[PDB]
This record gives C-alpha cells, sequence and structure tokens, in this order.
RNA sequence: UUGGGCCCGGCUCUUGUCUAUGUUCCUUGGAACAGGACGUCACAGAGGGUGAGAAUCCCGUGCGAUGAGAUGACCCGGGUCU
RNA sequence: GCGAGAGACCGAUAGCGAACAAGUACAGUGAUGGAAAGAUGAAAAGAACUUUGAAAAGAGAGUGAAAAAGUACGUGAAAUUG
RNA sequence: UGCUGUAAAGCUGGGUCGAACGGCCUCUAGUGCAGAUCUUGGUGGUAGUAGCAAAUAUUCAAAUGAGAACUUUGAAGACUGAAGUGGGGAAAGGUUCCAUGUCAACAGCAGUUGGACAUGGGUUAGUCGAUCCUAAGAGAUGGGGAAGCUCCGUUUCAACGUGCUUGAUUUUUCAGGCCAACCAUCGAAAGGGAAUCCGGUUAAAAUUCCGGAACUUGGAUAUGGAUUCUUCACGGCAACGUAACU
RNA sequence: AGGAAUAGUUUUCAUGCCAAGUCGUACUCAUAACCGCAGCAGGUCUCCAAGGUUAACAGCCUCUAGUUGAUAGAAUAAUGUA
RNA sequence: AAACUUUCAACAACGGAUCUCUUGGUUCUCGCAUCGAUGAAGAACGCAGCGAAAUGCGAUACGUAAUAUGAAUUGCAGAUAUUCGUGAAUCAUCGAAUCUUUGAACGCACAUUGCGCCCUCUGGUAUUCCGGAGGGCAUGCCUGUUUGAGCGUCGU
C-alpha cells in the first residue's frame, strides 16, 4: 500500500536491485560459467512473501 | 532536477539515509558557503535519499551548480 | 599507489587532520566528475588514500593511550590482551603456583630421586 | 462456498518478519515468532526436526570471528607485532 | 637431608632457504607425452601438470643440510650470585 | 570442531538433498517441505567477407585434425517421426 | 558381412567414433528384468480431434509499417446510464507508474500494441497520516509455583520519586518547603487528537513544488497600551459587557 | 507570596523576533496490478452521485466521464442450450 | 494401378541411454582442543571504474596497517601506478585496526528507523527553548566503599 513502514520500503528497494540481467561483460571472463541471470523475480508471477 | 535548478534556486544533492535536514542544511553551508532556505528530503526507491535545497535569495544556484562543477 | 603509510607515521596529528580534509575534498570532486565521464578509476586511489590516513591517526592515538596505562593495575578492555573468553579467566600462573606450607614441606622433602639399576 | 470464494477473504497477515532471524514467522498476535522463538533467550530448535538445524546453524553465516580463532590458535594467541628481518 | 634469584644449551613446537638424470635421432600425428634406436639418474620408477600412456620438460618425490622465532611452577643438562 | 592420510567404496536416476551462484529456485499463514541441472575444442581459431531475406535464418565462403565438434555444442541407443 | 554353441552367449566384415581396453588362473559383489495401478525421465495413438459460443456491436478512410480484423488519428454506429464500464481510497501487491526503444518468449487468433522485454526518469509536508492516548486485551518488575523449558500475579502481602517548587547562590555546591492514593510498557493509518487554503505548474509528484494569503505549538524579547498614591481595572438593577485587568 | 510614588507588572491586550526533527507519499484497488496454481463469469471494506418517466436511489431512454474489451470468416442440417 | 497402411534398410529427426572421466560424495584411520558481555553463532541492509549471484568485506566496506615476497592484474578500461625497488600483484602470512543496523543483546520501546535522562564540547542574542559532535544510564549475584533504617540492641 502507499501506507508502508520503512522497513517494508527498505525491503522493497533491495528487491528492485536484484531484478537486473547479467552484466553482459560477465560473460567474457576467463572460465564464465554464468550465461544468465537465473534469480529473477516478476511481480505478478512470484510474490516477495514480505 | 537541473529544471529545479534554473528555476527554482534550488540545489538538488543525495545525501546520507541517515541524515536530517539540519545536518543537510549545515552541511552545505560548511562545504559550499551558502545559506538554505529550506530543505526538502524523500528517500528514493532504490533506498537512497535526496534533498531538495532551496537556497535564500542571497544565492543563485546556477553559478552555486557551476562553481560545484557539474554544469 | 597513493600515500605512503611510512611517511604518514613521520607527520603530526594536525597535519594527518589537515590531509585528510583535502582528500575528502577530492574524492567529493571526483564523484561529481563522476557524473559525467562516467568512468574515473581515480576514485579506488583516493577511498584508499582515505582508509590509510584514517588508519595511521587511529593507530597514533591507540599508541598513546597504551603509553599512558602502562604497568597500571586498570587499563581499558581494548588494550587488555584478548585470548578467548575461557582463557581469560584461567588461573595466572601465580595462582596457579600456590602451595601449602604442608605441601612445600613434602616436596622439599621427598623429591623424586634420579636412579639406575644394574650397579 | 469453503474453497475458492473463501481463498478471496485472505488479506490479513498472521505473521510478519522476524527481528531476529529474519524469516516471517513472527506472529503479531502472541509476539513470538515460530521459527526461532524470539524473544526468548534461547534459539528454538528440536532434535525432532535435524534439517531445520541444518538450515540455520553455526557455518551457515558468514562467522566474521570464529573463522580466525584456530588460526590464533595456532600461532599461541599472539600479542603484539611481526618483526623486520635483519 | 636442605631453599632461592638468573643465564646459556638440550628437548618440544612453529617456521625460512637449498637438491639427480634426454626434451638426442627416426616414424605416425594437429599436438609426442606413442612406437623404434641410443642413453642417463635412481635413498628419487609416489602423485600431478604440460596440445595423447612422461622417472629423465615443469612442480614435486627421495635424501639430507643450514638458519629465524616461541613456549615449558607444572621437562632436564651444565654454569652465576644470595 | 580443526589438521592430515587412506580404501577390493559410488561414478551424475549412482554417491550426501546438493560434483554446478544447493539448503539454491520454488511451495506453505506457519511449523516445515525442497528439486532439476556436470563434458565444444589443444586453442575461440565462437565463422571475416559475398549473396537471398523485414528479420530469425539460408546459400556460398572461412577456422579447425574433425563442423559426422557451431555455445540447441564429446559419444549420441530406444520409443516415436520424416 | 558372416562363423561358432542345444542354449545362456562368444567371435568376425562394413559404418560411426575418439582414449582407453581385453584373454587366461583365481578373488569378490550393491551381478542379469517384461510385468510389481513398480521409480525417474522420455515418447505415441487418440488428433489437427474436443474445442477457442455468458457480459447487445461494429463499420469506412488515412497514417505507420516488410506485414494491419486486432496499433494510432479522423468519421460514424453503440453501450455503461451517477446503486456507472465515472472519480477516489482502506486491506493486499511492489515499480505494475512515466518516456524512449522494442517483439524471441508471454498476451490459449494476431500483434507494428501491452500490466511483456530493455534503458532511463519519477514519490519534496510544522498544518495529511504514522508518531501520542487509551479500548477489549497483552505484559516486565519484590515475589509464589515448577525438575525445568517456564507458570501465576499487574488495585499484584514490596523501604518501589531516574519527584516538584522556590530564594538564590555560583561555589555547579546549597537552603528549605510541598507532596508520592494512582502511574513499567505495549495495544487503533475507521475511536480520541494543536495547526492550510486558493490559483498555477510535470512525461510521470503535489492540501508536500511555485505564487499569494494564513494558522498552530514551543521559545525569546522590545516597543505601545492597560493597572497601581482607594494598591492587584471599570460599567450594567440584572442576565452580563470589555483590548488588558496579581 | 509579592507588590506604588515618582515605581513592579502582564507575553490570558496589540505589534514585532526565532524555530518546527523522523518515516510514509509513484501506481492498481480489480471481468488483467489483491486472493483463488492464470490477464479465472468466483471472492474482497468504504466516500461522491445529473435530466426525463415514476411512489421510487426500481425498470427504461439521455448529459458529463469512460469504454467499444471478450479469435475471426462463410453458411444456417440433425440433436442441443437460451 | 496410386493414395493409404504394414515390414525392413539408408540418411535425417526426436530424445538423452551407452561408453570414457571426475577440484564431489562415502567409509576407515592418524593427530589436535580453540566460541561468547573484550558482545558469539545467527539476521538485515549496504560496499567494486563498469556486478545481478556466489565469494569477500563494513561508511577505513571485493577492504586499512604490519610481516614475507618479488613483477603482475586481465573481460574491458585506467593512474596524478610500478621494475638493480620502502616495490606490481598476493583472504602468502597475520600479532595492529576498522567493524553499519541488529542479535544472549544491556536507557525505554520496537508491526515505530518512536521516546527519554545524565556529562563534556559546540551553533542559534540561552542553566530552562531549538540544533550538532563525543561519552554514558539493563538484570541476578560476589567482594569492598559510601550514605542510611529499625526501642533488634550495648553503653554513656
Ligand atoms: C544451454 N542449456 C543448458 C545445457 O548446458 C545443458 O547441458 C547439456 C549437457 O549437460 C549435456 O552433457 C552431458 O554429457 C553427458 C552425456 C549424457 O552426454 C552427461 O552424463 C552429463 O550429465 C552432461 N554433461 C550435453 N550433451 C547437452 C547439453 N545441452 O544443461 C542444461 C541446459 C539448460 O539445457
Ligand atoms: C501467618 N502468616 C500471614 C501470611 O499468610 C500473610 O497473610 C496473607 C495476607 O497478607 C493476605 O492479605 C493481603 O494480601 C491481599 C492480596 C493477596 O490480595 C490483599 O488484598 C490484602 O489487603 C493484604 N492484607 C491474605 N489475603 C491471605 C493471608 N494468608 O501475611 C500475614 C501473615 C500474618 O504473615
Ligand atoms: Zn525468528
Amino acid at each position: 500500500p502507499s501506507q508502508k513502514s520503512f522497513r517494508t520500503k527498505q525491503k522493497l528497494a533491495k528487491a528492485q536491485k536484484q531484478n537486473r540481467p547479467l552484466p553482459q561483460w560477465i560473460r567474457l571472463r576467463t572460465d564464465n560459467k554464468i550465461r544468465y541471470n537465473a534469480k529473477r523475480r516478476h511481480w505478478r508471477r512470484t510474490k516477495l512473501g514480505i | 532536477a537541473m529544471k529545479k535548478v534554473e528555476d527554482g534556486n534550488t540545489l538538488v544533492f543525495q545525501v546520507d539515509i541517515k541524515s536530517n535536514k539540519h545536518q543537510i542544511k549545515s552541511a552545505v553551508k560548511e562545504l559550499y558557503d551558502v545559506d538554505a532556505l529550506y530543505v526538502n528530503t524523500l528517500i528514493r526507491p532504490n533506498g537512497t535519499k535526496k534533498a531538495y535545497i532551496r537556497l535564500t535569495s542571497d544565492y543563485d544556484a546556477l553559478d552555486i551548480a557551476n562553481r560545484i562543477g557539474y554544469i | 599507489a597513493g600515500v605512503k603509510t611510512f611517511e604518514l607515521r613521520t607527520k603530526s596529528k594536525e597535519q594527518l587532520e589537515s590531509q585528510l580534509v583535502e582528500l575528502k575534498q577530492e574524492l567529493a570532486t571526483l564523484k561529481v566528475q563522476k557524473l559525467q565521464r562516467p568512468s574515473l578509476p581515480r576514485i579506488h586511489t583516493v577511498r584508499k588514500n582515505i582508509a590509510r590516513v584514517l588508519t595511521v591517526i587511529n593507530l597514533n592515538q591507540r599508541e598513546n593511550v597504551r603509553a599512558f596505562y602502562a604497568g597500571k593495575k586498570y587499563i581499558p578492555k581494548d588494550l587488555r590482551a584478548k585470548k578467548t573468553r575461557a582463557l581469560r579467566r584461567k588461573l595466572t600462573k601465580f595462582e596457579a603456583s600456590q602451595e601449602t606450607e604442608k605441601a612445600r614441606k613434602q616436596r622439599i622433602a621427598f623429591p623424586q630421586r634420579k636412579f639406575a639399576i644394574k650397579a | 462456498g469453503k474453497g475458492t470464494p473463501s481463498l478471496g477473504k485472505r488479506h490479513n497477515k498472521s505473521h510478519t518478519l522476524c527481528n531476529r532471524c529474519g524469516r516471517r514467522s513472527f506472529h503479531v498476535q502472541k509476539k513470538t515468532c515460530s521459527s526461532c522463538g524470539y524473544p526468548a533467550a534461547k534459539m528454538r530448535s528440536h532434535n525432532w526436526a535435524l534439517k531445520a538445524k541444518r538450515r540455520r546453524t553455526t557455518g551457515t553465516g558468514r562467522m566474521a570471528y570464529l573463522k580466525h580463532v584456530t588460526r590464533r590458535f595456532k600461532n599461541g594467541f599472539q600479542t603484539g607485532v611481526a618483526k623486520a628481518q635483519t
């Protein structure tokens, strides 16, 4: 809701930060295994459970 | 932000999340030798704090922004 | 590379504090230039210079207090030896070596002898 | 009406976030965490739940202090500083 | 029959430095670490690496040598003054 | 728990649940529940350039020992299909 | 491609392939599958089949584009019909908001469109809330149980003030005096509660920004006024009035 | 308790001076932003409320505002559903 | 006779069996004794020139000092970075520090980034009002200090 606690909003800020695709320069590093960010989240599919 | 600089004599800064309006006013005074008419604060959706600082009529925000170096 | 620690320890507390002010001003200047270049590897150097000056100030003042409490019965807890909680509760060498006079007399009277067999 | 219609009336949280363990197991009305037992002094654990012990135990976190005890013991819990060589 | 205060060693622990002998010729192969020939070292032919099964290319392995530090009423071997 | 050495043990549906960003992803109000998933090549040399196509792609070409190795990548069975 | 064995099986030709493997004498076992509504994974027939039919309804032209029943603009025909298909909120979600790009997957047709994908931008308060109060209730504390985790008690069998006021004194010490029945704390974004309005402004914020005009609380403190020689004001029969008026 | 004679008030009269911290604030609130595994005909608290007809905030038509969404095309047997 | 269906063969699919391996597991043995109010284990949130994880770390934030060592790091970029040297890189070593918000978790409270009080310094004309910096205020119990209470009680 619009009315929200500081603790909740801080959790929501971190959730936005982790919802980004891989930086593509990572894939160029010597013996890199990560091809994509496997920990993405969409707001309508999987809920944050706060 | 720079539109607010050009019009409302307001400087826009990112500030430490723990600071209050009194500390921000004192800090801009000590760093830039300006006087704030007020400080309006805001915690952004990414978790950092933004301060809207309007300078008194004795100061020109555009000149201070040129001197600080980001315009 | 940045400021050199062996050079910092020669300085006084006044010269260190004025250098810290100028490094902070320089880091602020680089963050402004960070808005429009926007890649500044120089920032890493100045950040670590601030860490070194802050370190040298702290270790200077920490040695003043160690000299201030040297030989005192009670000294601040962060200057006391920190081994482990259990080791600090253990009896000191003096306390562990305490002997009753009854036990001391018997130890002197009957020490372990030195001996061999076949002669 | 006990299925899909009743499932529409779920908008009051029974649990919120626990300060001690952070799980969303802090029961709002009982003011007790169902996971770690906060605010009791002891952490909640049971021998009938060994897998719960695995999830939250020594070594699942950072061990910011115990990490270095075995190296400090190995040197006899030294005091002082290292000496430059001749 | 005899107490005690200390110095140096030993032992104990931790730790630095150092080490034998083919990358010779021919064939296959992208690559020789394969096969053949001729050898070498070996108190070392454990193991790993290196473009395929490598004692001999590299790290090690085996054998020793030589230094620095720490700790010990509650370990002992000599010396020093009460 | 910390440090080591091993085995007539298992070899990716096995062996710990986990050989991998595994107590992860995900589920549940909660206590709890809890996966799947290893291998191009010696080396990216990861296909410049031309051409058809809106493009994805195709066809030539090119690299490589091999493309009957093309990041849908070792080998590549059966069911099933052209 | 054949050969051997009654058989379990063994050997061989051709193709594919790329790093280890076999015969014999013995040892040993987590040692042989067609079934267990077996387990995990994979794949069929069914089958281009059932079906994609509630909520009145769409049409012409242009623009864009490789591509338009489905996008945008214009024209029109309709509907919700203020107990709305309008305009806002609480709970819940958490960036879905906005602009720009953008179509592999998703939107059970399509897609140039999108709550999708990518990159950025965006949430401004003394006056709106929270914050504070107590409600049902929850719950520390001297304590009394319980082997104990803990249970019970809260007007709680208790020596329970982190008290307050002045006269000031600086000496940061005093001198008194007044009381201590009650009061840990938590418990409402709908109860109680200090105080803000209008106009304008953005791609996206506004009772928060800009312009103008106010208000409340806490503090300091100067002028003006009022009061006092009848010391702590006058007037009105009265109800009561007043700029003040220990 | 303290207060007038050429002196203290009193900021419950007027005017003037200073300051007001922290967290929330975008957007949805539903036949697609919540819960029902989903963009599900279900479920989910509340405020504002125009003209005509009428007893009426019912039904029916309309203004402001908002939508024109729900795969589509061609035909119109049987048997269905309404 | 085609189509269609069925059987086989070749090639191509679908799928991931087989074979080969293995910084993992599993069991056995040998050795050692070291968590925490000097704030642990655990939690949250942050930190990089370009990072979402994992790994590391704490506003000194993929780290500061020190000791050792001796030329890198590397995906790209880049020193006001370096090479016969107080010198690149290094969780090599590690004895000095830093160590947000918490947590037994300690001023009170905590579904709040809510609310006090004490001391020193400091800003606004200020012992009181408003602001900033630093340092403090939990409970049970022990020893001691000091200040006290009770006709419990001695003496004068
Ligand atoms: C890019 N897709 C990834 C892909 O990396 C995949 O890997 C498999 C890989 O595991 C297989 O490789 C396999 O090789 C052997 C053998 C069966 O081949 C297996 O035993 C082994 O598990 C596995 N490494 C490889 N043959 C095909 C890839 N798509 O792993 C999962 C995935 C998401 O599909
Ligand atoms: C013989 N011993 C008794 C001892 O039992 C005790 O007596 C209590 C007494 O204090 C209580 O009474 C007390 O406590 C209650 C409280 C419990 O509500 C209070 O209401 C009451 O005012 C108070 N006097 C009484 N209700 C019970 C007696 N056994 O205390 C008094 C005593 C003489 O020592
Ligand atoms: Zn918890």
